[PDB]
Parts: structure tokens; sequence; C-alpha cells
């Protein structure tokens, strides 16, 4: 899950 | 009988669920050793053990067909055997597979890897995107040295991975087909569980797209006062290079040169945090400490044993772009992130720590139900608490922020700079999956793709590369996400949803009444809120359980995405920006670019  | 096999059936998941919660661990834990440690043996590991999940994957989904699943009467029951149908990439046979994953690995060590030389010295060629190209691009006024990064970058993170790329597309759609989707665009949308899902958010951009273009407008005019007219034209897309940020996603790094009121204050924390010697741990305490100031979940012991919140110092490569995981057992959560002491990378701390709350939430759930309401849920979550962290109100009880005076200009300057975030990155969001599904769905053609690209990139954003491009290059994979071959519209998602989220955590913590000007929204902070931490706990201890519109009505009682709640947030904005273009004569929308030749 990752940052935009 | 149908009754006995349904009896039967709830025992068969029950077993299976936690199968395969164990065996995912597995896979999770070698995806988490090559992604903190860049190998040829890591990379191997990874996808040895994705290709042994995959396999059992598939006696799965052909087991499902052993019981009458669909002929059920529990709507729990069959939503669980629905969910182990869908196969994704493991339907593809096993030499497709592995295939596949070696092209997955190669193109996001690819984009890791990357290094340029120093602008100054042709000597020096140990420059990694994160820190020390985005230190640049986030700092330098100097366009010729912006540009000159730009180029370096976008040549080695994406034009490097063309073929890889086009291999990846192919074996996507033999994935997504098999699956008996159209494309993988189809399968990705699948997550949103909502037929008219695209048209809905293509209803929602039209709604929020009048004011990109204002603040695209006055930006464009407030560039061409610092950089002069043979940099910036009036009528034509804005050079990204000039924007703060590699993919000009968020413009908030150029603040300092385009805010509304100069004079007055601007929210800029980084320096008070080096000042007052904020480490990355600190960093991450405070973000914990925000979740259990709201009655939320505490950081368990192995998050902090084994998470990596620091860049490691030795010669090693690895992936640096931010991420939070799920181990699927109890407890053992961790996040990635190469973190610097600056407002952004607080932000961004909170955005982490909002997955592994999510991940605490739900894992008494059974492993299916263990993810997001929808991909956007989960992405939602901490940027919830970084809107708060944001506020004037909030950085004053912490000491970040001194000496602030809270009048009219004041607060269009911290709006604005909100907007520079959240709504640029509207377009930008809603170009990435755009571009994506266009070639999943063979929309364009191979010899159309890189000014396929940047066509919607202009067209939706009004932005352009600072030179001309071709179908030489392939800029596409020089952004994380396309390069890891991650769905991007979770992010839309996400930047319509956690207004919905922000303004009814601020109602339940009374925060927000928007017939009190002293409770404006847009300074709400939801800080000791017990009863804003009760609707999230309600809302993401579900998980998956149910359909999303289900998780958002356990929050706040509403079952529909909509806009209108970012829109009210930025409402003040609305108002000033237009009387100020107006009254500037700011022209607005831009002439067709001619920066990538066919
Ligand atoms: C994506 O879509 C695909 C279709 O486009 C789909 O592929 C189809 O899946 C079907 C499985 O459900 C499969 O149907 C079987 O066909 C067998 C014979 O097919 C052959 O000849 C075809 C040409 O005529 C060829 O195209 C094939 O390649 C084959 O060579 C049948 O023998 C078989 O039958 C058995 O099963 C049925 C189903 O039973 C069901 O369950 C219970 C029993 O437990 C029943 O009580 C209940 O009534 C229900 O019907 C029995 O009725 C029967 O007695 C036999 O036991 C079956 O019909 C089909 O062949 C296949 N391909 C095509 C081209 O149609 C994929 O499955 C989809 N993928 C995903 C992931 O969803
Ligand atoms: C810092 C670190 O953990 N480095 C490891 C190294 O010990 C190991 O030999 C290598 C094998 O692929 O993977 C990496
Ligand atoms: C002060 C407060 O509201 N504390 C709540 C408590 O009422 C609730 O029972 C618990 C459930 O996890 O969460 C916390
Ligand atoms: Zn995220």
């Amino acid at each position: 899950y990752i940052h935009p | 009988a149908l009754v006995k096999e349904e009896i039967q059936a709830k025992e068969y998941l029950e077993n299976l669920n936690k199968e395969l919660a164990k065996r995912t661990n597995v896979e999770t834990e070698a995806a988490w050793a090559y992604g903190s440690n860049i190998t040829d043996e890591n990379e191997k590991k990874k996808n040895e053990i994705s290709a042994e999940l995959a396999k059992f994957m598939k006696e799965v989904a052909s087991d499902t067909t052993k019981f009458q699943w669909r002929s059920y009467q529990s709507e729990d029951l069959k939503r669980q055997f629905k969910a182990l149908t869908k196969l994704g990439y493991a339907a593809l046979p096993e030499d497709d597979y592995a295939e596949l994953l070696d092209t997955l690995s190669a193109m996001e060590s690819n984009f890791a890897k990357v290094k340029v030389c120093d602008y100054k010295d042709s000597t020096k060629c140990d420059l990694a995107l994160d820190p020390e190209i985005e230190e640049v691009i986030s700092k330098s006024r100097d366009h010729e040295e912006l540009a000159y990064y730009w180029r370096e970058f976008y040549d080695k993170a994406g034009t490097a991975v063309r073929s890889q790329f086009e291999r990846y597309v192919e074996l996507n759609t033999k994935a997504a087909k098999l699956n008996n989707f159209t494309s993988g665009a189809e399968a990705w949308l699948d997550e949103y569980e909502d037929d008219t899902f695209e048209q809905q958010l293509e209803d929602i951009f039209a709604d929020i797209r009048p004011l990109y273009q204002q603040i695209h407008g006055y930006v464009r005019f407030r560039l061409r006062k610092h950089y002069g007219d043979a940099v910036v034209s009036e009528t034509g897309p804005i050079p990204m290079h000039l924007l703060g940020n590699m993919w000009a996603q968020q413009w908030s790094e150029i603040a300092d040169i385009v805010s509304p009121f100069p004079e007055k204050p601007l929210v800029d924390v980084s320096a008070e945090m080096e000042k007052q010697g904020y480490t990355p741990l600190k960093m991450f305490q405070m973000g914990d400490d925000f979740f259990t100031s709201m009655n939320l979940t505490k950081l368990p012991q192995d998050f902090w044993d084994k998470s990596i919140i620091e860049k490691p110092t030795d010669g090693r490569d690895l992936v640096c772009h931010a991420s939070a995981w799920d181990f699927y057992l109890t407890d053992d959560v961790r996040i990635k992130q190469c973190t610097r002491v600056t407002q952004d990378q607080l932000f961004t701390v909170h955005h982490e720590l909002g997955h592994i709350q999510y991940f605490l939430q739900y894992q008494h759930q059974p492993f299916v139900y263990r993810t997001g309401a929808n991909p956007g849920f989960h992405e939602a979550v901490g940027d919830v608490l970084s809107l708060s962290v944001s506020t004037p109100k909030h950085l004053e009880k912490i000491g970040l922020l001194k000496d602030y005076v809270r009048d009219d200009e004041a607060r269009i300057n911290q709006l604005f700079l909100t907007a520079l975030d959240k709504i640029v990155f509207l377009p930008f969001a809603f170009t990435m999956d755009k571009y994506r599904w266009s070639l999943f769905r063979g929309e364009v053609d191979k010899a159309n793709w890189n000014c396929a690209f940047w066509k919607l990139r202009d067209e939706y954003s009004g932005i352009e590369p600072p030179v001309v491009r071709s179908e030489k290059d392939f800029d596409a994979p020089a952004k994380y996400h396309i390069s890891a071959d991650v769905e991007y519209l979770r992010y839309l998602v996400s930047f319509i949803i956690q207004f919905q989220f922000y303004k009814s955590a601020c109602i339940k913590a009374g925060q927000y009444d928007p017939d009190n000007v002293e409770l404006p929204l847009d300074n709400c902070d939801i800080y000791g809120s017990a009863a804003a931490g009760a609707a999230f706990h309600n809302m993401l201890s579900m998980g998956a359980s149910k359909p999303w519109p289900d998780a958002l009505e356990a929050f706040n009682g509403e079952r529909i995405m909509s806009g209108k709640a970012i829109a009210e947030y930025f409402e003040p904005l609305r108002v000033w920006l237009e009387a100020e273009n107006i009254k500037n004569n700011v022209h607005i929308g831009w002439t067709t670019s001619n920066k990538c030749v066919s």
C-alpha cells in the first residue's frame, strides 16, 4: 500500500 | 442437498482463509526482503514464492466449482466464494505468469536503481531520485537546471523500459481475458463493485474542473512574473519542470512564489522541525500519538522492531517509494519509508500510518476481507489525519507554527496551499489510469503510445514537458506506480472521499459548523477526538466484508461518493480566486501543446  | 452443503462450505471457507493468510505471509516476507534490499538473489526468491502461491490459487479457483455457492442463502458466504474465484494474474499459464513476474521486477528495479550525473559535476553520477533529484526539483528556480534533471530522469526511468512495458501490457491483457474481463481496465475497475463507477468519476471531475482551471491560470500568471515570458507563455500549457514536482502531480513546493498574499504567512514548518531536532522516529511516534488520541489502535511492537523508517546508509539498492505492509498474521505490520524531516514528509508518515491502522482494524476478519472496502478507502484514511495535521490550529498546538495571525489573507494563503496539493492532483490522478486503460483496452496503436500519454497530460492538466519529446521516448514509466504496476484510480477516489470523511469527522468532533465563523472546515483539528475515532473504528473494522457504500454508511450514514465535501472545503477559495483572476485579467485555458512530435 503505497504513497501517491 | 444444499442446506447440508452450505454448512460444509462455511467450514471449508474458515480453513481456506486461514491457509491463504499463512501462504500470503510467506510471499509478503519475500516481497518485503526484495523491496528493502534489491538483489538478483532476492528477486529470484520473491518471484518463485509468487509462482508457488499462484499455483495454489489456481487449485482454489477450481475447487470453488465443487460448491453450489451461487445457490446459497448466506450473502456473506457467497461474497467470500466470489472473492476466491478472482484469480487475477494467477489465471495465466505457469510460463506466462513467471515471465510477467520477471517483467514486473525488471521495471520496478530499473526505476529504483536510476542514478543521474550532477548538473554542475559530470564526475558525480550517484544522484538518485530520492533524495538528490527531488531536492533539486523542489528547491531550484534555475529553469535550465530543472530541465536537465527532468530529461535525465525521464530518459532513464521511462524510455529504458519501453519493451518491458509493452510485454507487461500484453500479459496483463491476457490475464484479464482469462478472468473474462475485456481488459486490465475492467479487471481494475472490478474492485469498486459499481458498473457506473467511471461515469460517476467523470461527473465529479467535471464539477471540480472549473476550479482547477482557475488555479492553473493564476499559477501560470504568477510563474510568468517569476521566470518571464520567454520561459512561460500566457496562452500555452505550463512547462511542467517549473511546478516543483517531477510529475507535476502537486505544486505545493512552489507556494513561496505563487501564494496569493506573499506579505502574509505561508505555512512551511520544515525549518522549525529541523530547529527542534525532529527525527523520523519522532515523526512516526507523533503519528502514533494522533491515532491513539482518537481512541484508535496503538502501533504494535513488531512495527517498531521491523519497520524501515530511514534510507539505509550502506551501498544497497532498494525501493524508497514509501509503502505500508500487512503480513496477515497478528500485529505484524510495517512501513518502509526513506523519511526526511520536512512538512510534506510529516503528511506522508500519517498517510502510511493510515494504511497500518486499517490493517490492525480488520485483522480479525477472514483473510479475503482483510483489505479496503475499495482501494480508495485505504488511501483516504491517513490523508484525513494529514488534513488536520496541516491546519494552523494543529501546527500551533505542537509548536511547529509560531507567531501566526489567522486573518482573511492568511486563510486564503492556506486554502491555496492546500489546493496546490488537493485540487491540482485530481486531473493528474485521472490521467494515470485513463492512459493505462486506453493501452489495456487496445485503443492506442503502439506507434502512438508516448504522445497519447502527453496528450492526456495536456488535455486534463494543461502541463507539458520542458523539452520536445517524440515516440523515440517513453515517459509514462518514469512515474513509480506505472513502473510498479500499481492501479492509480484509488488516489482519485481517495482525494474525493477523504473530504467526505474529513467533513463528517470534523462535525462529529464539534470542529465544524457551516453557520459558525469560528469553526471553519479548513481549520478543523480532529486530534484527541474519540467521536471521530469511533466513526473510523465502525468503518475500518469492516474491511471488505461488505460493498463500500455499506462501509461509508457505517462512517457517516451516507452511501454515495460525492464531490460536495471537497467543493465545500474550497468554496471560500473559489470565490476569492474567480474574483482575483478577473481583477488581474488572467487568461484561463491553454492551446494544444507542441512538445510531443508525432
Ligand atoms: C470464461 O468464460 C468461458 C466461456 O466463454 C468459460 O469456459 C467455459 O466454462 C464452462 C465451465 O462452467 C465449460 O462448461 C463445460 O463444458 C464441458 C464440455 O465442453 C467441451 O466442449 C466445448 C464445445 O462444445 C469446448 O469448447 C470445450 O473446450 C470442451 O471441450 C461439459 O462437459 C461440462 O459439463 C459438466 O458440467 C456441467 C456443469 O454443472 C454445473 O454444476 C452442477 C454439478 O456440480 C450441476 O448440477 C449444475 O446444473 C451446473 O450446470 C454439468 O451440468 C454436466 O453434467 C457436466 O458435469 C461443462 O458444461 C465450458 O466448456 C467452458 N468453455 C467454453 C468455450 O464454453 C470459463 O469458465 C470462464 N472463466 C471464468 C474464470 O469464469
Ligand atoms: Zn497509500
